[PDB]
């Protein structure tokens, strides 16, 4: 559109456990704080997931 | 000493003249202008700017 300079941007939300979600906000099943938010992290190690 | 006096038989005795003068005026003619592109009409943030 007109009146907006020369530049156009856009957010993007893929990581909803992906490895690029990066964040302090998790909690483990115990109950205490732990480094990584995302649940897995994209690992298909069955050991991991268990 | 400079009064207009006659006698009892008087001619060519008192004369007077008169004078004119002119004054005058003349015009002139001023101006100034801006330039601008059409980019910065189009892209610019406010519109009405012209």
């Amino acid at each position: 559109p007109k009146h907006y300079g020369k530049t156009i941007k856009v957010y993007e939300y893929v990581p909803l456990l992906d490895d690029r979600n990066i964040n302090d906000q998790g909690i483990d099943a115990s109950g205490a704080t732990i480094v990584n938010g995302n649940l897995y992290g994209s690992s298909k190690d069955i050991g991991n997931i268990t | 000493s400079k009064l207009p006096l006659l006698t009892e038989n008087g001619g060519r005795v008192n004369r007077v003249g008169f004078t004119r003068i002119a004054r005058e005026g003349s015009i002139h003619k001023f101006g100034f202008f801006y330039e601008f592109t059409q980019e910065s009409i189009d892209f610019d943030s406010d519109d009405g700017l012209m």
